[PDB]
């Protein structure tokens, strides 16, 4: 059951590149596509993310998309650059200028058919295509505008397949342009309708974790992406290694999404790395549920957990893992909804990540995520009430109504999260 | 000699089928290559074991079993496992993608595309039967295949094999090893669609066998292998009368006749003893009275419930090992004076006892110690309705918010089927209450 | 108590102890059920493709 | 720390224990329908025992014994004493009783009503049920005309027309004892009982007047004219009652009465123990009981009724409720010396 990976834009390709860098190491595959591993657990579910070529070389089932060639070239020359299929690079020259409209309506519309051709040829060779995962930002133009265009086109062609995204939410604390709330609000409207699962990765949380916890005074995007690729590896551990819980994308969606529109997740990782003493099972459980280890910049105590998925990596006792998981929810049961019995499911994997002997990745569908969309909504309205910077978008053919609709739909999403926070 | 066809559906059904058929071969002396040197009638016979094994010209003894899963991983283990030579490829059926813990996806979407394949494969086994007596269906309540596809198969089996007995071995969902949050939904839906098509169903709560593995076997974190090897022992003691010479429960109809006076109330409670760890270096063998007494201890039941606060309708005692009737009678007389055994006033206070002199067989290298005598009690008590109440309550909590219902509607199922299924469980719950219950 | 219907053999033994006396859907309908869900499943997908075409 | 829920708020006894569970700083209260609890202060009717003991990693305790109603209902208690060989029907501490429905014991009741008539013996009976039924008469005809007129099932019992009368006053009483049974089925008798007395002098000729015959605290508050003369709230405690027995009868409360009380309590609870014990169950039970006794002229103690959801005297709420935390709750969920109870069994 194969997954097709797509990375779009500057952020999506840089984060996507680190992700393939991390999991290729976990599966014992060198930058030349050859396998030099020590355990058959590495190859047991390798087909989920890698195709096979003659000579027992493994090619990632990844498609690199961008409207300017800059980041594409950087990925091709960086580490693990030549592991990617050469013709799976689809890029233009104009760029999108941090403009959702340019990515979604004009510049990206000229390029989307080329991408769907690569998506089609990758899907046609799949034994039983499980679904798609997309990495992108919502604050730019290509990953935001063209990314959500791709999702809409892919859903039209593969309507019975799971659509998954890793979506980087913008923040004024790590900002490129002031129009990021516009692009983010336009993209959320698309994600609410056309994805089954979306991991909300807030650049504000990533910065704060790098600043306060990891003691990085001047964090870079590379520092933030080290955190993203680490959680991307953790949330996909159940998909890449033998397991019983949340082993495929649809089963995870059935366990994590009680209502179709509420499919935005808070990821969390422990321990946070930028490591000689191994962490204990109580220490992993306490950290992975702490706010400081959350990637969405939302205090979970401000809302309630609809469902929670947790994975533990390394050689440990499942007894102490069950004891600690049961301890954290029996002594914080007010933060878990009572109308979804047993909404916390745990999985374990014997393969630990690189450099760590024990690790824990957290996946939460909390109503506290509304804090994220409310921040975006306030930044959106602050400019939109004065129609500020709108000409960049109306110049690409957009109408003010489309902004009013995306704004209204996201405020509904916030109100719908507040509905289930009370019971 | 009337043949029996076993159908294993879903991951839980298939993996338990492995544990059982492995144990069947150890009990009848069948080697992994299908050969049985004990059988001197090569190529056929009307012996008792022939109800579960057919014979080829080469002397291979082949299970009368079909394995069905909407997903190839678990069954591919069988195709390459220790008993790969036991089954022939036609008996193993695998789909492309599974039901994703969705009853509707297993019943409607994927069920429609594979139900005719499965039935035709079942017809191939049925045609080799001079007088087929029915089916034993192993599945889970919680899985989308085990719940959704089974109820569809049980509907068609009643159509193609009219008034042929169908017995279930159903795995009740327990959160300690469960994989899905919607298992209450799947359980209620499959119990609704299957109720009229099942003559007798044995429920095993994974919670019950999980704790038995922790307490009696001293296993820290029991795995499915631990659980299934214990389940197979219970299944073997229930099907032993169909595979060995005897006079109690020698056909599938006798299970309904002996245990099910009311057709909807066809869920007997199973209790088993003794469960002794094989790593326990020193052990003192238990008596007939001690293992019979344990049959009335909740800690040894397949479903945790209190029979003292229900009413009995029937009781079967199935012994294996060194047990003579005098020991059983002296034990039952002692137990009646010390324990609360209340029968419904219209049924007779009695026990149907069966004894098989062969002691229970244990897989070499397993967790169970070989014991000189064991007993499995099948009792149709109204106390098992506690398991329906728990399930119905969890169903009620989620459904009041319509949590997750869009997954089922998205597969073509109508929201009204939830109500129709829950109303049926309410009626079933009221039926048990009619039968078992009479500032200061 | 009373022992009745005692049956013996070399394999085992069975009997009964008494202590106290007392005091369907057809194939056509199933195929219609599955096809009704198949049509509802196709109607929903058609509305999706209609929504995406707009 | 530990967690608990409350499902019967109009319970004065357990409203106080949940208040004490707060002050320890080691117990948090949850809402009614939160399943992740260690302790349930459950409701009085239809308590969902079947949903208890199925939460992984949660030792769960409940404040009621499933099946204890067979002792705490008039109809079932009569049946329990009549049929249990441990009580053997002919136990000397329970008045002659028959269950008459409005199966049926109407024939055998009239049979004993004739025997008492033949010997010209005291033939006065009482009619009670599960509010108040309040019928005492000397002829069974007036009893049944009232039973069938009422809806629910009533049970007839021989009236102890020769009761022990307190002086000064010439007044009868009933003794209430509180018994706590923990998860191990130890039987603890609270050292402090209470006497619920009558304020008017006892009268043998006026059975239609039900004030000097019925010792209920609600009836003495409603119909007694000189209520509260001798003791505060028609409640006399053990130290005063024991002093009276010494001054008036040259005996003690322990010797004359309490030995029989401890025997009656032990007998009733040891009988139903195999039916209600939670020794090897997936959940465990404790329960507080209120036994109602009666004493006659010859210092013989009679069991009248067992109450499964009793209240306490106002003076004794603090001591008794703290005892429930120590003995019944902290024994299963410890925190971070002389006892107020009397271990029987
Ligand atoms: N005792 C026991 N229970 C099992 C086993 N395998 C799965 N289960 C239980 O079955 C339930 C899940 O159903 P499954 O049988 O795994 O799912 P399925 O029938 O394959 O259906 P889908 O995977 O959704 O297509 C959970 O409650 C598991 O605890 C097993 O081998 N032994
Ligand atoms: N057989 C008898 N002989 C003498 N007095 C009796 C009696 N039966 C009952 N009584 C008197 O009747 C009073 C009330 O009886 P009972 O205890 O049944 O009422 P009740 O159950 O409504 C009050 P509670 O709330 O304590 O259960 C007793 O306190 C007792 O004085
Ligand atoms: N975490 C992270 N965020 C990024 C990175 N690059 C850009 N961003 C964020 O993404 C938004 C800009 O999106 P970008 O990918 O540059 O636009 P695009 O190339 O047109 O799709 C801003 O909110 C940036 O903070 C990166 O490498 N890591
Ligand atoms: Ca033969
Ligand atoms: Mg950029
Ligand atoms: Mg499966
Ligand atoms: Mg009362």
């Amino acid at each position: 059951r194969e997954i097709v990976h797509i990375q779009a834009g500057q952020c999506g390709n840089q984060i996507g590149a680190k992700f393939w860098e991390v999991i290729s190491d976990e599966h014992g595959i060198d930058p030349t596509g050859s396998y030099h591993g020590d355990s058959d657990l590495q190859l047991e579910r390798i087909n989920v993310y890698y195709n096979e070529a003659t000579g027992n070389k493994y090619v990632p089932r990844a498609i690199l998309v961008d409207l300017e060639p800059g980041t594409m070239d950087s990925v091709r020359s960086g580490p693990f650059g030549q592991i990617f299929r050469p013709d799976n690079f689809v890029f233009g020259q104009s760029g999108a200028g941090n403009n959702w409209a340019k990515g979604h309506y004009t510049e990206g519309a000229e390029l989307v058919d080329s991408v769907l051709d690569v998506v089609r040829k990758e899907s046609e060779s799949c034994d039983c295509l499980q679904g798609f995962q997309l990495t992108h930002s919502l604050g730019g133009g290509t990953g935001s505008g063209m990314g959500t265009l791709l999702i809409s086109k892919i859903r039209e062609e593969y309507p019975d397949r799971i659509m998954n995204t890793f979506s980087v939410m913008p923040s004024p604390k790590v900002s490129d342009t002031v129009v990021e709330p516009y692009n983010a609000t336009l993209s959320v409207h698309q994600l609410v309708e056309n994805t089954d699962e979306t991991y909300c990765i807030d650049n504000e949380a990533l910065y704060d974790i790098c600043f306060r916890t990891l003691k990085l005074t001047t964090p870079t995007y590379g520092d933030l992406n080290h955190l993203v690729s680490a959680t991307m590896s953790g949330v996909t551990t159940c998909l890449r290694f033998p397991g019983q819980l949340n082993a495929d994308l649809r089963k995870l969606a059935v366990n994590m999404v009680p209502f179709p529109r509420l499919h935005f997740f808070m990821p969390g990782f422990a321990p946070l790395t930028s490591q000689y003493r191994a962490l204990t099972v109580p220490e992993l459980t306490q950290q992975m549920f702490d706010s400081k280890n959350m990637m969405a910049a939302c205090d979970p105590r401000h809302g309630r957990y609809l469902t929670v998925a947790a994975i533990f990596r390394g050689r440990m006792s499942m007894k102490e893992v069950d004891e600690q998981m049961l301890n954290v929810q029996n002594k914080n049961s007010s933060y878990f909804v009572e109308w979804i019995p047993n909404n916390v499911k745990t999985a374990v994997c014997d393969i630990p990540p690189r450099g760590l002997k024990m690790s824990a990745t957290f996946i939460g569908n909390s109503t506290a995520i509304q804090e994220l969309f409310k921040r975006i909504s306030e930044q959106f309205t602050a400019m939109f009430r004065r129609k500020a910077f709108l000409h960049w978008y109306t110049g690409e053919g957009m109408d003010e109504m489309e902004f009013t609709e995306a704004e209204s739909n996201m405020n509904d999403l916030v109100s719908e999260y507040q509905q289930y926070q009370d019971a | 000699m009337r043949e029996c066809i076993s159908i294993h559906v879903g991951q839980a059904g298939v993996q338990i089928g492995n544990a059982c058929w492995e144990l069947y071969c150890l009990e009848h002396g069948i080697q992994p290559d299908g050969q049985m040197p004990s059988d001197k009638t090569i190529g056929g016979g009307d012996d008792s074991f022939n109800t579960f094994f057919s014979e080829t010209g080469a002397g291979k003894h082949v299970p009368r079993a079909v394995f069905v899963d909407l997903e190839p991983t678990v069954i591919d283990e069988v195709r390459t496992g220790t008993y790969r030579q036991l089954f022939h490829p036609e008996q193993l059926i695998t789909g492309k993608e599974d039901a994703a813990n969705n009853y509707a996806r297993g019943h409607y979407t994927i069920g429609k595309e594979i139900i005719d394949l499965v039935l035709d494969r079942i017809r191939k086994l049925a045609d080799q039967c001079t007088g087929l007596q029915g089916f034993l269906v192993f599945h889970s309540f919680g899985g989308g295949t085990g719940s959704g596809f089974t109820s569809l198969l049980m509907e068609r089996l009643s159509v193609d094999y009219g008034k042929k007995s169908k017995l279930e071995f159903s795995i009740y969902p327990a959160p300690q090893v469960s994989t899905a949050v919607v298992e209450p939904y799947n359980s209620i839906l499959t119990t609704h669609t299957t109720l009229e098509h099942s003559d007798c169903a044995f429920m095993v709560d994974n919670e019950a066998i999980y704790d038995i593995c922790r307490r009696n076997l001293d296993i820290e974190r029991p795995t499915y292998t631990n659980l299934n090897r214990l389940i197979s022992q219970i299944v073997s003691s229930i099907t032993a009368s169909l595979r060995f010479d005897g006079a109690l429960n020698v056909d599938l109809t006798e299970f309904q006749t002996n245990l099910v006076p009311y057709p909807r109330i066809h869920f007997p409670l199973a209790t088993y003893a003794p469960v002794i760890s094989a790593e326990k270096a020193y052990h003192e063998q238990l008596s007939v009275a001690e293992i019979t007494n344990a049959c009335f201890e909740p800690a040894n039941q397949m479903v945790k419930c209190d029979p003292r606060h229900g009413k009995y309708m029937a009781c079967c005692l199935l012994y294996r090992g060194d047990v003579v009737p005098k020991d059983v009678n002296a034990a039952i007389a002692t137990i009646k004076t010390k324990r609360s055994i209340q029968f419904v006033d219209w049924c007779p206070t009695g026990f149907k006892v069966g004894i098989n002199y062969q002691p229970p067989t244990v897989v070499p290298g397993g967790d169970l110690a070989k014991v000189q005598r064991a007993v499995c009690m099948l009792s149709n008590t109204t106390a098992i309705a506690e398991a329906w109440a728990r399930l119905d309550h969890k169903f009620d909590l989620m459904y009041a918010k319509r949590a997750f219902v869009h997954w089922y509607v998205g597969e073509g199922m109508e929201e009204g089927e939830f109500s129709e299924a829950r109303e049926d469980m309410a009626a079933l719950e009221k039926d048990y209450e009619e039968v078992g219950v009479d500032e200061e | 108590m009373e022992v009745i219907e005692l049956n013996k053999c070399t394999s085992g033994q069975s009997f009964e102890v008494i202590l106290k006396p007392p005091s369907d859907p057809s194939l056509e309908e199933i195929q219609k059920k599955l096809e009704a869900a198949e049509e509802r499943r196709k109607y929903q997908e058609a509305e999706l493709l209609k929504h995406l075409a707009e | 720390m530990y967690t608990f829920v409350v499902r019967d708020e109009n319970s004065s006894v357990y409203a106080e224990v949940s208040r004490l569970l707060l002050a320890t700083g080691q117990w948090k209260r949850l809402r009614k329908d939160n399943p992740r609890f260690n302790l349930m202060l459950g409701e009085r009717n239809r308590l969902p025992f079947g949903r208890l003991g199925h939460e992984p990693g949660l030792v769960q305790l409940v404040n009621y014994y499933r099946g204890a109603d067979k002792l705490c209902r008039k109809a079932s208690l009569v049946k329990l004493i009549k049929t249990s060989p441990e009580l053997s029907e002919s136990c000397t501490w329970f008045p002659e009783s028959y269950v008459i429905y409005p199966t049926d014991e109407r024939e055998v009741f009239l049979a004993a009503y004739n025997r008492r008539r033949e010997g010209r013996e005291g033939n006065v009976w009482i009619a009670k049920s599960s509010g108040e039924g309040i019928l005492i008469s000397s002829e069974a005809s007036e009893l049944l005309d009232f039973i069938d007129e009422q809806g629910q099932v009533h049970v007839i019992q021989k009236y102890l027309e020769k009761p022990l009368l307190l002086e000064p006053g010439h007044r009868k009483f009933d003794i209430r004892s509180w018994v706590l049974v923990d998860h191990l089925y130890n039987i603890y008798l609270y050292r402090e009982g209470v006497l619920r007395t009558s304020s008017e002098p006892y009268n043998s000729a006026n059975f239609q007047d039900k004030t000097c015959h019925l010792t209920n605290h609600c009836i003495q508050k409603e119909y007694s004219k000189n209520y509260g003369r001798y003791e505060e709230g028609n409640e006399m405690f053990f130290e005063e009652f024991n002093q009276y027995l010494m001054d008036a009868l040259n005996t003690t409360l322990e010797n004359s009465i309490l030995l029989q009380i401890k025997h009656i309590i032990r007998s009733c609870l040891m009988c139903i123990e195999p039916a209600i014990s939670t020794k090897h169950l997936h959940y465990q039970s404790f329960q507080l009981f209120g036994f109602d006794f009666m004493v006659d002229e010859e210092l013989k103690v009679w069991l009248i009724e067992v109450n499964g959801a009793p209240a306490c005297a106002q003076k004794l709420y603090a001591e008794l409720c703290q005892g429930i935390v120590d003995v019944a709750i902290s024994s299963v969920f410890p925190l971070a010396p002389t006892s107020i109870f009397i271990k029987l069994h």
